Parts: C-alpha cells; structure tokens; sequence
RNA sequence: AACCUGGUUGAUCUUGCCAGUAGUCAUAUGCUUGUCUCAAAGAUUAAGCCAUGCAAGUGAAAGUAUAUAUAUAUAUAUGUAGAAACUGCGAACGGCUCAUUAAAACAGUUAUAGUCUACUUGACAUUUAUAAGGAUAACUACGGAAAAGCUGUAGCUAAUACUUGCAUUAUCCUUUUGGAUAAGUAUUUGUUAGAAGGAAUUAUAACAAAGAAGUAACACGUAAAGUGUGUAUCAAUCGAGUUUCUGACCUAUCAGCUUUUGAUGUUAGGGUAUUGGCCUAACAUGGCUAUGACGGGUAACGGGGAAUUAGAGUUCGAUUCCGGAGAGGGAGCCUGAGAAAUAGCUACCACAUCUAAGGAAGGCAGCAGGCGCGUAAAUUACCCAAUUCUAAAGAAGAGAGGUAGUGACAAGAAAUAACAAUGCAAGGUUUGUAUUGGAAUGGUGGGAAUUUAAAACCUUCCCAGAGUAACAAUUGGAGGGCAAGUCUGGUGCCAGCAGCCGCGGUAAUUCCAGCUCCAAUAGCGUAUAUUAAAAUUGUUGCAGUUAAAACGCUCGUAGUUGAAUUUCAAAGAAUCAUUCUUUUUAAAAUCCGAUUUUGUUACUUUGAGUAAAUUAGAGUGUUCAAAGCAAACAGUUAAAGCAUUGUGUUUGAAUACUAUAGCAUGGAAUAACAAAAUUGAACAAGCU
RNA sequence: CCGCCCGUCGCUCCUACCGAUUGAAAGAUAUGAUGAAUUGUUUGGACAAGAAAAAUUUUUUCUGGAAAAACCGUAAAUCCUAUCUUUUAAAGGAAGGAGAAGUCGUAACAAGGUUUCCGUAGGUGAACCUGCGGAAGGAUCAU
RNA sequence: AAUAGAUCCGUAACUUCGGGAAAAGGAUUGGCUCUGAGGACAUUAAUGUUAACUCAGAACUGAAACGGACAAGGGGA
RNA sequence: UAUGUUCGUUA
C-alpha cells in the first residue's frame, strides 16, 4: 500500500527564536553568501552538526580499533572530496573545527562568483 | 472442542477469542455394542480413514505364551477397568476383558503339539481349567473405534489371577 | 479458511535475492522442489536479476518454453523452481554451464564452469535411512534419495553425484582436515580447513574452521559443506576463492584501481 | 546545542508552581499559495447502515465433441479449430479492518522421540487383454412459476467421471551354469532379535493373526526411445497444529481464589492427525497467591518500529512487513490436502429487498461510491504494460497490483530579478543610493521529440512571450518575556486586547486604523495531545527542623543489606627514561628427567543463530537534495583484452544492530551456594 | 493601625454531595425454564436396481436408499430471577467556589488589648468561649 | 384459593453479629432392573460364615407422572 | 495589671 521510498528532514529549527546576537550572525553571513533564506543555514549547519556528531563519535573510540579506522577515513576521504579539509588537515580532530563559512564556500554561486563569471554572489545565484 | 474453555492453571477464567477451529474437532464416541460386524468409515484429517466399529462379535486373538494369534469370537464382555455401565451394556473398549471361544486355540494345540520353533511352555492348570469348560478369559487390546476389528490376548498368570479375583473376601 | 500462503512480499523476500523495494509489491515465491525457499533462488531471478538475459517475467517464461534450460542435466520449465546450493544450470542454446555457489557474502551466483566440469555434482547428504530389506538410503541436501549408498559413508559427509545417471562416484569425509564451505551463517561463502569440531551433547555441535590465511571461525555443524579434502577442492569456486576479507581492507582493494 | 526567561515583594534570597520556548511520520482548523519532485489519505466517533457496478477464474501437444465451421489427394482418410456441458484444478491465496483479547495474542528461544501436510522434487510397487460394464450431463420434444444463478417428465450419448479386471520375482546348494525353496504397501494386535540418535518400545528383522489403498482397460509426439495425467510407500519441500523457557500498561476503595458444573493429580478408556481433563468412570485433595493470585479498567490487537533523546528516560505504534483475530451478532456444518470459509451452506437474533401476498432472495471491516456520524479523511476513473498468483499454465483472468484524478498530511529542491552610467551621502577618487536601458530567464500559450497499456506529468527542441518584470507574498506581531514605534488619528474602564505580568477613566509605545518596522516565508497562525524544558517523579538525579513531607514509640515477618580470613613474586626480549610481552613456584590421576585435568552459579569476554522495511553506516554527482540501488569504462565511428576469425568489459547491492531470556565459550577479581566434628576421612595389610 | 482581617446571616450563579421514590435506563455475567438448527447412532422404508418362474404378469430375497421419528451431543435464541458495571430523575437537606462595594460583631496579626497554637469534651448568632493535658512556632535562651 | 414433605442449590437490606432465614427463589421426587459405599465373627502376610436399613449413581418404563390419597409456610417493600 | 468598637471598592 503505501510507498516505500524514504523522505527526511534536512532542517532543524533554531529554538530560541529571537536571539538578537544569533540573528545578526546569521544574517551578516546570509547577505554576504547572498542565499535566500536563513532555513538555508539551517540546511548547512544540520549537516555540519551530522558531521561533527559522526567524528565526535569517532574520537571517543581509541585509535587502531576497528569502526574507528574505518569510519574515520571514510569521512576524512569524503571531507577532502567535498574540499572542506586540505593537504595541511589530516586527523579526526580537524573535522571538528569545520565552520559554517567554510561549508558554505563550496556552494556552486559562491564558487562561481569567486571565479569570475558572475561579478556578484546574487548576479551568480 | 478441545484446548480452551478450561481454566486457567490457577484458577483463573480465561477470556475467549479465536472461535473454534476445524481442527480440534472432537467426533463423538462410538459404543462398540457386541453383535453382528458393522463398521463405519469416519475421513479424519488429510483423508485418513478411521474406521469405527458399531459392533463386532469375533476377533483375532493371541496366545501370548506361545505367541500365537487365531481368529476367534467375543462371547461375552465381564469387566472393564473404567465405569461399569460399559460391561453392563457390553461395549467393547480398548482395555475390556471378555470371554473367549477356546475351541480354535485347542484345535491348534492339538495339531501342532499333538495331545491335549520354541515349543514346549508347560502350560499352567488354571488356564486349561477354562479351555476344559470351553470358554476363556481375554483383555482386547486394540481400539475397535479406531481401527474398526476388535482383537486381544489371553490373560494368563498374575493378571488372571487379578483379573478373576476382581470378577469374583468377595462375593 | 487458513491453508497455505502462496505469495511473498518483495520486502518479505529473502535479502540475498536482492529484489529492489520500489520494483514491485510482490517477489516470486519459489516452487516447493529439491531446496527450502531460503537457501535457493527461483528461475525467474536467476535469468532476469543475475544473467539478465529477460527483462521480465514474462520474458522469462518464453525463455522456460523452450525447453534450453536444464538444472542438473534435465529440463525444467518452472519459473519458481529452486536451484540450490550447489548444481549445475546448462543453457543449450548458448550453450554455457554454471554451477550454484555463495559469494563471500552469502549472496547466489552463477559461476562459469567447462562442460568437463558440469558432470560432477557435490551432494552433502544428510539422512542415512534403512528402508525394507536393508537397503540404505542416503537423502542429500539437494533432495535427492541415492539408494544402495557405500556402508562407509555418514550423515555429514558429501559425495560425488553423476548427473547423467545419479550415481555416487567417490566421497568425502569431515575430518580436521577436510576443506568446507559454510552454508547460511555470518560466515557463508568461507572456504576453511576445518579447526576442530566441538560435539556439546544435545545442542548444536559447533565446528572451527580456518581460512587459507589461518583466520578461525566457528559455526554450526549444518551450515558446513564438504567441498574437498586436504588436497583441493572438488570444485572451481568463485573469484573471491571463498576467502572473506575485512571490510577495513577490502577498501584498499577497491581504492586502487 | 548537556540553554533557559516573565510572574508572589517596598525591595531581597528561596521553595514552588503558572506562563513563555522548541519539536512531533500529530490530528483538526484559519489565512495564503507561482514551479517541479515526492505521496499520507473514513483508523479516532458508528466492527454503524448500504442503492449501483466490478472484485476468481481457468483449455495454443497431451480427459470427454456427429452443436457447428473450414481446408488438403480422391462418398473416404488426415485435419484445423470449436458454443455448450461433464470431468480436473483453483476459489482456504490475496485484499480489508482492529471489535474482541492482560500470561491471552505477540516476540525471542525450544520440542514435535506427541502429529497432519495438496501442488512441486527424488526415489520406486504387493495377496475380452489385438482391452470389460451401466448412466449421466450437454442436446431433442412437452411444461410449471409474478419472480429467482428454480427446475419436472420422456429419449439418447462419452470421458483421466463411476465401477470391474489381464505375468513375475527373491532365496539354498554341487560352485558362467542346473535343479530346490518362498511370495500383502501402509495400518492394527501378540511374541521376539535389534545404521543412527542425547536418550528408542527407532530403522530394520523373525514368528502368528488381520488388512486399507494401489502396481496404467488413460492421452499427445523428441533424438540425424519423449512428454502429459493418475497412482502405494518413503524422503524432500511449501506449510500448519500443538509445545518449552523468558518477557506487558493502570488498579488493593480487588486478599484470598479454584474445586457439585474439571479445579490439581493418579489409573483405565473414549476422542483426536497427534500429546493432553480434551472428554468419561473410579480414586486422592490437590493447584495459584503480597515476587499481587482472583477480580476491575484500558478511549489496549502484539511485534518490527515512531517522536523526543548529551546520557538516563518519557510518550506513541488502528496503518507498508510478520503473527493473531473477524466478516451485522452468535452457533452449526458440507466439500476439501487444507475452512468451523462467510462475494459456501443451515438456523436463531437485529436490520433489510422483491412479491401477483402464494413465496423468493441478503451481508462493501474487498474497489469505487452513498447515507449517518462526527473536528476529522479522495474517483461510482484507465489498465493488466510492470510485480506476482490461479488455471486444462505464453496467449485467459486478477478494483491483487499498477496508472492517472482529488490532495498546502508530511518530505526535498527552488522564482518573485541581476547588471552599467550620471544626482545624493560617507571617505581619501572607494561603497550605498533614484533616474534611466539594454541583456538573461523562467511562469504562460502553441507545436514536436519523447514518455506511456493508452494518456498525463517529468526532460529536451522550435515559435511568441517581462518594466509599475500589475507575472503586483503572505502570515503574525512591535510594553516585558521576545525581534521590532515614547509616530499620527479614533475610542475614553466603553469597545476591546491580553498564553503570563498587565493595557484601556484625554499624550493608550498594549484596543480600533494609517505609516513604519520586526519575524518566519510559499508559507504563517490557532486548538488539543505529547516530548524536551522537568534534577517539578529524581536509577543516574529531587526534597522531608522552619517552604509539602520522619509513622507517637518499640518489637517484628516478607523484602533489602551484611566484618575480616583460604596462593604471594622474581627473572628476560621490545617504544621513551618508563611501559609492554613470555616462563616457574604446592598437591592428586595420564605420559620413561620430561611430556597434563583438578566445585556450581551470578557476573564478565568472545562466538554461534539472528527477515526485510526503518536505523546506524561503506560505495555511488538522481543536474543538487529528499532519494534510489544503481551503475562506470574507450569507441564522428576501433584498438585492446581473449578465441581457436568473433566474443563487450569492469563492478555494487557491504558491515553493525536484532532483547534482559535461551545455546557455546576464556575467566585470576567481586558476590553468593555446596562441602566442613556432641566427630568425619584416606592409605597399607588380612577377610568377605 | 484611618493597616490587615475572620465567621455566621441575607441575594445571584456554578460544581459536586446525601436523598424517600420496593426510583429509571442501558449493558455484562450466572443459574433456571423453554429451546431453532445440526454432527453421530438407532428406528425407518417413497423407491431403484438385481437374482426365480410362467412366454404380459407374480412371490420371495440381497444390498443401496428419500421423507419422517427418537436418543446422547454441539447449541443459537427468548424468558424469569439474581448480581455487578455505567449513565441519569428527584421534594427536601447540606457543602464549596465565584461575585467591586450587603447586615452583625472583632476572632487573628502589637502582650491584637484574655499570649497564640495542639488533642479532647461541653457550650454559644457569629467569629468563638470554657475545662483537662500538652507545645513555643512566646511576650522568658537569664541569681 | 395459592406450595406447603424431603433432598440438592441459592439466599438481600438491616443487625444488638446471636440473627434476619424455611428470606427471596430454582431443580428433583413413581415403578422396575442393577452398580457402589458403610459392620461382626478364625485360621497358619494369607481364605470362609453371617446382619441392619441407610446413603449415592445408572439403565429401562409410563397419556410427563410420581411428598399422586393423607399430611402440609403464601411470600415481599 | 477597671472599659474603650469600626474605617466601603479601585487605582
């Protein structure tokens, strides 16, 4: 009967919704990435909470045990795919310090208009 | 009609769901009278015959002693473990104890012995006692509502001996 | 009323089958034949979901029409029919033979054997019975009812069928020695030397085996098939050589390319 | 993200709740709504009631054809088919719903050495024969009834329908070979002998009695003998029924229940497919219970799972899968391998249809759809193309299922512009900023490719098609909590707002409006429920002098808890300065200076066996994402690999989890229990 | 302290309680009575086919057998009785809460003008008063 | 007038806990043929002789009737 | 150590 293919979430709203010192940041970094809507971030800063929750797990296991040198590069791979690591971060305890900056740098309008093309974040949008 | 309805281990009445199935089932007796054979064909589960027997008069029956088995007739039915009333209205049961035609055990007695494999039992007096009166003492030792023939062996012995003290400190 | 069930839901089917969720409501429940449900495949996944030669069901009964397929050397027309753990499928028209066997992850899969090959069957047998008049049976995990078998021959060894003619050629013991393939286990598809085998009375009697990397692994004794002595294996198996490898470097394997 | 804030006061610190805050695969509803993907949907209350129509049928070699039609060389032979009907199989699956149900069902874990099992698979059989019998459908003629899936009489005819019924093998011996001997499959009874299992009254074998059912009086044709159908038994398989151990919410203003009426057990039997008080007869007085029996409640089908989770937890699970139960309520029963079946039958109860009034026929908690109910839920659509099932099995069916329709239930992606020049502002000729004025692009319409069972959508291509880009974004707020006005009007303790604190009597930052601003945004409010917040249910982890709260006091059973004590170190190789690995050192039974077992459990470690979906998680650019389980690789037109002239090749669909209970397993610590003296051992010799 | 504040008595509304009425209703169990339908067994016995003779007819017999009946059993359903559960009527009685502003007094908070309070008993329009024995949460940490 | 004996079952409010109570209210009952249970007495673990009516159960039987006449509470709020 | 009551509601 009913479908069985998956649907998820991929936001989570803030709490607090009128913290005065959250809501410039996150408005300070919408303006200058120039996305349309804060739920946005929360898209970006979900995943980034899913990535540094897997690591977080990961460091608590002790080196050299098995889930923890499989796991951890799987993810360190994955990160250096996605570019958010470089050749200068290479352990489990550099995925923890990735910022939403730094995730948001990837964005296909943010690589574009740093590449030319476009001459503005929302001229690339 | 069989499983539930009882109570539970404790004493507890049990709340009931699950209307009753075919296969518990349950047929109702057969009381094997003592007469002319008829037998009737019951068709179980999977279409296993059964065979109930109404009413049967011979049957095969074994000297155990010798172990052998001839093919006599039921007399009459003088005991049963269980109720009364099934020796009172001489129904066969699987346990019965009946009186039996000693003529075709005799007979072979004569042909293979001669006089009145591993041979020569010696016999005891309190069996030759009832072949001298033509009739013998034998517990059924089939299921005449299951396999529809009712067949048994002579009771010799301790058991006849437990058996004819029941039958008959007493009066 | 309440008789059999003669359906199965995609996701109820067996997950080696690997039937996708989305493709359909229902999988093809397997005919009763020579193997449980579990441990077989139907025809209709063996050409459409692993040869791919049919595209559908339908496809795959025009193939079974045609009387091409045999399963141990004999025509079979079912769609649902099981294959098995082990035994020969022979496609006539293009004119190729495969056998039956487990991957390293448990999964069927048709290897490509000679037709020199496809002559000889491993059957674990797994009841001797007397019938009248002292015959001895011996009833095999495939199905089959081999009568006047070798005295010498017990209920966990494996022999060596004929497919032609269904006769017993040689067989092979459970010693210390002894290779096997385990059956339905965490460990099915491992090919192992056999440890030791632990007998505990009343329970399931567990046997060690060693991989040819003198890994250990222990199972229990009905998921364990005789595949050959000391020597070799009586059969070609698959790539893999039955050897199962750590997910941690099985990665380094499939990184360089 | 392991979080708090407003409110008791003149002010303070507490306790403590109220209120705020966020989520909900959680329902309803208000306002609003441009794209695409994705997809829940009459469960809540009424397992209430139902008009209509559909939902299970089936013949491609293989039972039965002078209904009948046709075709080939010459009235013949082969045919090709075939309405109807008999026969066979299926209709016991599927689909729906959750009323019942509280050790019941269900789950994990066993047993069936206590049983049944169709289709399918493998083995393989015993006490007129150049082919046996009647009798029936279809059909023909005559009818009855208002009506019905009603059927009477007479006459024919077959069948794989129904019923009868026609070689032979094995053993003993002189010993390839000759004579002699013997003949029941399951099942039942009696007396015996006895490949395996953990244990046999097992397999099997012998003797003596019975004895089913069968071993083809049947149909079509493959290698340059075959298949179909049917059949005894065994086995396998698809399953089922019982069954072991362990696991469930609230309630003691439910404390004693069960036992004539079977309650607990023994013995005998009946019944069953089998075990069993399942039932009967006799007998005994048992069985459960404060470790909660027996009751009551549940707005309770159980589980896989869902929400919320830092960790513990709390709450939910009618609903994709599994198990159960039911077909208005009960009960009964036929056929059948399988049903206590309900689009099967029989009856009662309640509803309810037709009737000529005599009588007939009914069961949507199947798919649509209707009424009712309610806060609360879609089309009387298209199709068997996929998935799969039934069949006499390619070819027919299937409201199973799929496709579309309705669809702001949820979920994902993502428009409502972007850009250049002058005025103006900031500043040392840099940013913001209304005028212009050209590019870009969808939304839209039309055609096409394509898609599809057909169609639609998606995707792609060609035409027009944006300046107030009128192709015009909303919802809710602006005293505090809590982001945002001491702006302008109106009302004037009214009307009204206000979750809480409060505002409102002429300066209303709070009502009704305008402007502005804030917040989230194609979404935003409201109600109820629930989670966190709540360390305000506290095992982790609360409090009890005075905020609520130590029984008046002591004894005391259950429960919970319980002193110390029985075998301790040294030596070596390896990272950096330490750490890390190996050996022995009592005693009793095995091995001729040396070879090897030494309570029970809890507990702990490893395993085994664990359905998927979901979850975690490895891989993979669905244009991203939600997803899915796929896919990737050279080829303006071929090399390579390999095949002895062609054959694509390389892959994945992992792992983890699956209680606490059960099986196996290493074990030194910590805990119990066992053994241990008003006495109990062992050894040697003699004796039995 | 021109502070705060208690209770009776009056008025209105809301919630719940007791309540004669052998109150009412709807369910659910249990016993009893009656008891449809039906399994099984027995009794039946419309007939439907065989076997004999007479050379169209008849007797007897063997099964198979339909109505119908009986008896054990499975047992729907209705009725009576009893018990329980849920909902609900009611003269009258008697609480509580909520009203912006009632009457009467002054009980408590200051030594609250008789220190307060507890248990218990009696009494009074009301708060309350009195007896006995306690406490300090007292107005005394003290010749 | 209504039963009314006996056996088995069931029995409320209230209560001075003794009662209420035969509460209320159900069922059964003949005859016949049987089955079971209940004692006393003597012999070398064992076997005979003999007695009361009292209970319980079952078949059958009848114009469904059976404390068959006699005898014998009406109950309840 | 004779008696000496009360202060409507809101802000």
């Amino acid at each position: 009967p009913k479908s069985y293919r998956n649907y998820s979430k991929t936001a989570r709203n803030p709490k607090r919704p009128f913290e005065k010192e959250r809501l410039d940041q996150e408005l300070k970094l919408i303006g200058e990435y120039g996305l349309k809507n804060k739920r946005e971030i929360w898209r970006v800063q979900y995943l980034l909470a899913k990535i540094r929750s897997a690591a977080r797990y990961l460091l608590t296991l002790d080196e050299k045990s098995s889930k923890r040198i499989f796991q951890g590069e799987a993810l360190l791979r994955r990160m250096v795919r996605q570019g958010l690591l470089g050749e200068n971060e290479e352990k489990l305890d550099y995925v923890l310090g990735l910022t939403l900056p730094k995730l948001l740098e990837r964005r296909l309008q943010t690589k574009v208009f740093k590449l030319g093309l476009a001459k503005s974040v929302h001229h690339a949008r | 009609r069989d499983g539930r309805h009882k109570l539970r281990l404790t004493g507890g009445k049990k709340k009931i769901h699950k209307k009753k199935r075919k296969y518990e089932l349950g047929r109702p007796p057969s009381n094997t009278k003592l007469g002319s054979r008829q037998v009737h064909v019951v068709r179980g589960r999977g279409r296993n015959y059964k065979y109930r027997a109404i009413k049967l008069d011979s049957g095969s029956f074994s000297w155990p002693t010798f172990g052998i088995s001839k093919n006599t007739r039921i007399i009459d039915v003088v005991y049963n473990a269980s109720n009364n009333e099934l020796v009172r209205t001489k129904t066969l049961v699987k346990n019965c104890i009946v009186v039996i035609d000693s003529h075709p055990f005799t007979t072979w007695y004569e042909n293979t012995f001669g006089t009145t494999i591993g041979k020569s039992k010696n016999i005891d007096p309190l069996l030759l006692e009832q072949f001298k009166q033509g009739r013998v003492l034998a517990c059924i030792s089939s299921r005449p509502g299951q396999c529809g023939k009712a067949d048994g062996y002579i009771i010799e012995g301790d058991e006849l001996l437990f058996y004819k003290r029941k039958m008959d400190k007493r009066n | 009323g309440k008789g059999i069930k003669k359906h199965l839901k995609r996701v109820n089917a067996p997950s080696h089958w690997m039937l996708n969720k989305m493709g359909g409501q229902y999988a093809p429940k397997t005919s009763s034949g020579p193997h449980k449900l579990l441990e077989s495949i139907p025809l209709v996944i063996l050409l459409r979901n692993r040869l791919k030669y049919a595209l559908t069901f339908d496809e795959v009964k025009m193939i079974l029409i045609q009387k091409i397929v045999k399963v141990d050397n004999k025509v079979r027309t079912d769609c649902t029919f099981p294959v098995g753990l082990m035994d020969v499928i022979h496609i006539t028209k293009s004119n190729e033979y495969f056998r039956l066997l487990y991957d390293i992850k448990g999964r069927f899969v048709p290897h490509r054997i000679t037709n020199e090959e496809s002559k000889y069957k491993l059957c674990k047998v797994k009841k001797i019975l007397l019938r009248k008049g002292r015959l001895s049976i011996a009833v095999t995990h495939d199905g089959r009812s081999i009568p006047y078998i070798h005295p010498d021959v017990k209920v966990n060894d494996t022999v060596r069928l004929d497919l032609e003619t269904g006769k017993v050629l040689e067989h092979l013991k459970f010693q210390v020695g002894s290779l096997v393939m385990v059956t339905a286990g965490h460990s099915v598809g491992r090919v192992g030397v056999i440890s030791s085998i632990d007998k505990n009375m009343g329970t399931y009697d567990i046997i060690h085996v060693k991989d040819s990397r003198n890994k250990v692994f222990a199972t229990r004794l009905s998921n364990v098939f005789v595949i050959g002595d000391n020597t070799k294996p009586y059969i070609s198996l698959p790539r893999e050589k039955g050897i199962k490898l750590d997910i941690i470097e099985e990665r380094r394997n499939r990184l360089k390319a």
